[PDB]
């Protein structure tokens, strides 16, 4: 499977979205969101994968956090404080 | 579903097209004038594009009416805002939503 980071989360953060703001379904988000995050782990290969996350690497990564924050308090508001961000990060993606 | 009045009229003749983007400034309020939201506290602008389905009924009829340079009060009922689900945690179920709002721009 070969696609490019910039399409696999334009896609992924839509699905995400829908999925919690459509549905109503957080447990859903999640298992969208969490492998794409996991991929960003493994750190970029090519160049592309390389300036994308130059350009959003720091985002996505505040946002992965303000999702554990909210595993932890049950806060409605600190998974919003994510949703900033990965809005933020999908508009400048398109 | 939507009840609009005008709080500084707009100049009255350019209104939004499907495929446009509204740059607006809102704040979102319950029925009681609680705050649960509002662009100008984050100073910055919302942008969003009509008939894509992207935000509530309320606001796509609603704003949709509006024209440039105008800004309204947005009565939206629960019908066109989040019935009886509301949104966990921030919007209640069966809730009148009352957004002040003023279209920007358009690009
Ligand atoms: C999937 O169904 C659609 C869901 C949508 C859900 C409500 C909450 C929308 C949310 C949005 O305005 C955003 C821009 C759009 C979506 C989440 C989806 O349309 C999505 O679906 C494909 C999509 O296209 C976007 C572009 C995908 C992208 C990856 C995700 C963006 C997420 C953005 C989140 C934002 C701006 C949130 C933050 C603001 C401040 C923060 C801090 S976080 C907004 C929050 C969410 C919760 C509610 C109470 C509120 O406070 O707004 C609010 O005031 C509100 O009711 N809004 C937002 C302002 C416009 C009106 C209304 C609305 O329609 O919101 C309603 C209409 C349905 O047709």
């Amino acid at each position: 499977v070969a696609i490019l980071w910039h399409e696999m989360w334009h896609e992924g953060l839509e699905e995400a979205s829908r999925l919690y703001f459509g549905e109503r379904n957080v447990k859903g988000m999640f298992e969208v969101l969490e492998p794409l995050h996991a991929m960003m782990e493994r750190g970029p290969q090519t160049l592309k994968e390389t300036s994308f996350n130059q350009a959003y690497g720091r985002d996505l990564m505040e946002a992965q956090e303000w999702c554990r924050k909210y595993m932890k308090s049950g806060n409605v508001k600190d998974l919003t404080q994510a949703w900033d961000l990965y809005y933020h990060v999908f508009r400048r993606i398109s | 579903g939507v009840q609009v009045e005008t709080i500084s009229p707009g100049d009255g003749r350019t209104f939004p097209k499907r495929g446009q983007t509204c740059v607006v400034h809102y704040t979102g309020m319950l029925e009681d004038g609680k705050k649960f939201d509002s662009s100008r506290d984050r100073n910055k602008p919302f942008k969003f594009m009509l008939g894509k389905q992207e935000v509530i009924r309320g606001w796509e009829e609603g704003v949709a009416q509006m024209s440039v340079g105008q800004r309204a009060k947005l009565t939206i009922s629960p019908d066109y805002a989040y019935g009886a689900t509301g949104h966990p945690g921030i919007i209640p179920p069966h809730a009148t939503l009352v957004f002040d709002v003023e279209l920007l721009k358009l690009e």
